């Protein structure tokens, strides 16, 4: 997309909207 | 905040793609 950066709980927002159902995985946050 | 990878940098729903599954 256009420019963006995320830094911890904004990195999972884009992860929880980029697999939606495909699935999701993550390690421990910020 | 620690281990981060998109913050300081910049990635694209690509590489956001890459943590789903």
């Amino acid at each position: 997309f256009v420019n963006q950066h995320l830094c911890g709980s904004d990195l999972v927002e884009a992860l929880y909207l980029v697999c939606g159902e495909r699935g999701f995985f993550y390690t421990k946050p910020t | 905040g620690g281990g981060e990878q998109c913050c300081t940098s910049i990635c694209s729903l690509y590489q956001l793609e890459n943590y789903c599954n």
